């Protein structure tokens, strides 16, 4: 469909200032660009955008109370510093299914001191040597990676 | 002498095959490097071999 | 927006006038087309001359003005003019310019983000290019060529359609907002439309161009041309660069476009179903129609109905003819007598009776035509032109290239004309058993002699000997044929002519509506037979790929998989409109009433009994999760529901859901038992069989009103109901009414209630109730 209509539909007369969750999976966004998002969404604490032909994060507005994001199945690559500019209170992140080549693209995420878990699956970076260890040495605050902590400690349900 | 040289047109759609004994018959076609390596020895050739 | 307000102001100003008002008030909208012609009418005799006489000027071109200002197109860039403020007489909103302007735009003008969409717009020509690049050329040779003329197709095309099926397709992809009522071709071919729409949606484009290109993408260009060698569209598109009257550029082009495979598969399926229906004795007609409509096949990615492809193809075979006749499909005036081909050029006649004695005295009636007629004939690598006259082969000419083919064609022609003494006194070898009636179905002596020839070569030799033999006169040595099929001999057959060079196939753009009998023999407004079931190979076994024989008789599965499939079918049929159905319950979020459906109660016995509770838990869980929110996938509930009938329990769910026959389905991944794709969201594949899901509700994947049209229907007009758009159409309640705009200049009233039946049954039955 289109993120615009999808959003206008999810907003069943509700103001964009009292919601705590949103989902936009199986949609489309022209030019891989956000469309319909604003700073009006303040109480939002979760977001899910999956398989929407996304390629970048540039129109994403400032969301502080947000603490979990999902961008899988898209082809984003390179833009990972806004997260500090827009969502510095973020804790859970997921990027499995996107275009990620090296670690220099990952370095900005160190500034997300509130980060706890990250999910990278099916990406090129995973096909390197000593990547989990090097990443942990890069992002020390982090504890979970793709659902597994140091020593391969399976993470709980929730 | 081993298997003789082969010929070919530009597009390579046709390819002729000749034996060694007759390379002295088409020397005017073979490349230089293959030519300069053949004339000085034509004296020692009898039918298809080199004395 | 403001543009909309401007359009309204312009409409107001225009209605203020009297003539414009009279014309926009009187008559219907079709008048527009007429008005489109009375304006901007001007032609020229020799445009080349006027083009050299105009381009020799300063500003020979017109162009928009605001587009140039917005584009910042200057004037007198480097002392060279590009345009000057003026107003053409016709447009009044365009300005003169020069061709240099066209370069100035191409070199320092506005650039768009992407333009690869062109490759889709002109897909046919990029396909031409690719097919060309994948060729391996070969040597060139000189010689004379036997170029035969005939009607063929030059444009390779997949899913060839008609014109009425396109004028609609050009709308649902491009200009949907003004789309007419949904036609059957749309409801059937949903994935096709979805595909064509995914590419040309949310794009800056000129749409008329796209429509024209789609017409070309669905048009096989049929031409009457000289031809040599094999006949395939992949070649005819570049025949100009393969050979002429005196030269030939050899090249291999066999492994491209995978076209004829589809046709041979279709003909094999037709032969199969024809034989099946022939197995019957009194209803082969209805049996065949049922086998047809109960069958489908895949084309590339999409699945198409057989009866739909049959009415689009042009394979003149004794199998396709029968089918196209059963479905009332008109066709050309082409005959078929066994493997050969025939076509009448001129003449007439009428049936007549005669008899022959098989062995001793055994009278058997055989018919012939009492007049003079002329016929063209085409067998493998052989052509012929002959004439029949009162049970005799008057003359014949041949232009083939083989002796065997030339003898077989001659023999089949002699038979077709009942020429010879055998038809006057049959041989001893034949008997009453070989006569006819394998199981009761008679056989005319014609096809009898046919199979008698195909049996042994010596029968063929004797038949040829039945034709007069004489001594090859002088001069005619070249135009003579021996018994072996030699271009010359000392003694040759009677009334025969040979020559080098095939015969030019005739042509006629005519159509005829024929019929058939209970014995599968078609007739054409006369006693002539165009096709039958004796003219095809006896039988053969084949394993058809990507096909759906959803019919009991045409099925090989056991009662278990068949029961599973029928349970799924029944469970899907509850996907219609009205309460007690799954859509209304989902809308009401009554995820519980689904567990109590009767269909799950009928499929329950098939569940593995030792773990039915555990699976049930998982299923109910999934359902609630999908139902409570609204983010559900209709293709998973229909799969997991059959397990929710029992009571939950405790246990370890491995990940699979087994039935009682060691066949499982997995919730999220497609398998042999239950598969589907986001491309074609209107199909469900179970054990290879296909199932058509109705279009009543649309989940996250389906993203238009196309998925709702099978839930709506027309009703008596009610001015009280509101008028809404095609997008808010989803927010209505099952059983409600609403007014709406359709296509152009048309308003109607719709109701979200479906009608299960189609006209095929309600007419035929009531008819059969009249012949008593």
């Amino acid at each position: 469909m289109d993120m615009k209509k999808r959003i206008h539909l999810e907003l069943r007369n509700r103001t964009p200032s009292d919601v705590k969750e949103l989902v936009l999976d199986n949609c489309r966004s022209y030019e891989g660009k956000i469309e319909g998002l604003t700073d009006e969404f303040e109480e939002l604490e979760f977001l899910s955008t999956i398989n929407v032909g996304l390629a970048s994060v540039a129109n994403l507005p400032k969301l502080n109370k947000l603490k979990k994001l999902e961008l899988s199945d898209n082809r984003v690559s390179g833009g990972l510093e806004v997260l500090a500019e827009k969502c510095p209170n973020l804790t859970h992140l997921n990027l499995s299914g996107n275009k990620i080549k090296d670690l220099g693209t990952i370095e900005p995420l160190k500034k997300l001191e509130n980060l706890k878990s990250l999910d990278l699956f099916n990406c090129e970076v995973t096909n390197l040597n000593d990547y989990r260890e090097n990443v942990f040495k890069l992002l020390p605050q982090l504890t979970y990676l793709d659902g597994y902590d140091r020593d391969d400690k399976e993470a709980p349900d929730s | 002498l081993g298997q003789g040289i082969r010929l070919s047109n530009k597009r390579k759609t046709k390819e002729v095959i000749i034996k060694a004994e007759k390379m002295g018959k088409y020397k005017n076609l073979m490349r230089e490097e293959y030519k300069n390596l053949f004339e000085p020895l034509e004296k020692y050739i009898q039918k298809d071999v080199c004395f | 927006m403001s543009l909309l307000l401007t359009i309204a102001k312009e409409y107001k100003r225009l209605c203020q006038d009297a003539k414009a008002a009279q014309m926009m008030t009187v008559g219907t909208v079709s008048n527009y087309t007429t008005f489109k012609k009375w304006t901007t009418s001007r032609k020229e005799k020799n445009p080349s001359l006027r083009m050299r006489w105009a381009m020799s000027s300063k500003f020979p071109i017109i162009a928009n003005k605001r587009m140039l200002e917005e584009a910042q197109i200057p004037k007198e860039h480097n002392n060279v003019a590009l345009w000057e403020d003026t107003e053409d007489v016709s447009k009044r909103d365009h300005v003169l310019a020069s061709a240099s302007c066209i370069n100035y735009w191409n070199f320092c003008g506005p650039c768009v983000n992407n333009s690869e969409v062109i490759k889709e717009v002109y897909k046919s020509r990029f396909g031409r290019l690719e097919r060309r690049k994948e060729i391996m050329w070969k040597e060139l040779r000189f010689t004379l060529v036997d170029r035969q003329r005939r009607r063929v197709d030059t444009q390779p095309v997949e899913q060839r359609l008609r014109t009425g099926e396109i004028k609609d397709l050009q709308m649902w992809t491009l200009f949907e907002d003004e789309a007419p009522l949904a036609s059957k071709f749309i409801l059937d071919n949903y994935g096709l439309v979805k595909e064509m729409r995914s590419k040309f949606a949310n794009k800056p484009l000129n749409k008329e161009v796209v429509a024209h290109m789609l017409e070309k993408q669905f048009n096989p260009e049929s031409r009457f041309l000289p031809v040599f060698g094999a006949i395939r569209p992949e070649r005819m598109e570049l025949i100009h660069a393969l050979g002429g009257e005196t030269w030939i550029q050899e090249a291999n082009t066999a492994g491209i476009s995978n076209v004829d495979q589809r046709k041979n598969d279709i003909r094999a399926v037709c032969r199969k179903v024809c034989l099946a229906a022939n197995a019957s004795i009194m209803n082969a007609k209805s049996k065949l129609v049922e086998y047809i409509k109960s069958t489908s096949m895949r084309i590339g990615e999409t699945e198409r109905k057989l009866e739909e492809l049959i009415l689009e193809t042009d394979d003149v075979s004794p199998e396709v003819t029968l089918c196209k006749s059963a479905l009332g499909g008109q066709l050309g005036k082409t005959l078929s007598f066994g493997p050969m081909l025939l076509k009448k050029i001129s003449g007439s006649g009428v049936k007549v009776k005669d008899t022959v004695y098989i062995q001793g005295v055994r009278a058997v009636q055989f018919e012939y035509w009492s007049e003079q007629e002329e016929f063209y004939g085409e067998y493998k690598s052989a052509t012929a032109l002959f004439s029949r006259k009162e049970r005799s082969l008057e003359w014949i000419t041949i232009g083939g290239g083989i002796n065997e083919d030339r003898k077989r064609l001659l023999a089949m022609c002699m038979i077709f004309c009942r020429d010879g003494d055998y038809f006057k006194d049959a041989p001893a070898t034949i008997t009453m058993a070989d006569l006819s009636t394998k199981l009761g179905r008679e056989i005319p002596y014609q096809y009898v002699m046919m199979n008698w020839i195909q049996k042994s070569e010596d029968n063929l030799e004797a038949l040829l000997y039945s034709r007069g033999i004489v001594e090859t006169n002088p001069g005619k040595m070249g135009s003579s044929m021996g018994i072996d099929g030699s271009k010359r001999a000392i003694k040759s057959l009677r009334a025969v002519t040979i020559q080098s060079g095939k015969i030019d196939m005739p042509e006629s753009k005519e159509k005829i509506h024929l019929e058939l009998s209970d014995n599968l023999e078609a007739f054409d407004s006369s006693g002539r037979i165009v096709a039958t079931i004796l003219d095809l190979p006896s039988d053969k076994k084949v394993t058809f790929q990507d096909v759906s024989f959803q019919h009991p008789d045409l099925a090989v599965l056991r009662d278990e998989k068949t029961a599973i499939t029928k349970g799924y079918e029944a469970l899907i049929k509850r996907l219609g409109t009205g309460d007690n159905d799954i859509p209304s319950l989902i809308a009401k979020k009554d995820y519980l009433s689904l567990y109590n459906l009767p269909e799950v109660k009928l499929m329950a016995p098939l569940i593995r009994p030792n773990r039915k509770g555990v699976y049930s838990r998982v299923a109910r869980k999934l359902v609630s999760t999908q139902v409570t929110t609204g983010h559900y996938s209709l293709h998973e509930l229909i799969k997991v529901l059959p397990f929710t009938y029992f009571a939950p329990k405790q246990g370890m769910f491995e990940g699979r859901l087994f039935f009682s026959n060691d066949s499982f389905v997995e919730p999220g991944v497609n398998n042999n038992v239950f598969s589907w794709s986001k491309a074609d969201s209107s199909k469900i594949y179970c054990h290879g069989i296909a199932i058509r899901v109705p279009l009543v509700v649309g989940d996250e994947h389906m993203d238009t009103s196309l998925a709702l049209l099978e839930g709506f229907s027309v009703c008596e007009n009610d001015p009280r109901a509101p008028m809404v758009t095609r997008q808010d159409l989803i927010d209505v309640g099952f059983g409600q009414k609403v007014r709406l705009f359709v296509g152009q200049g048309s308003v109607r009233t719709f109701k979200r209630t479906a009608s299960q039946r189609a006209a095929s049954s309600d007419v035929n039955k009531n008819v059969k109730k009249i012949k008593m």
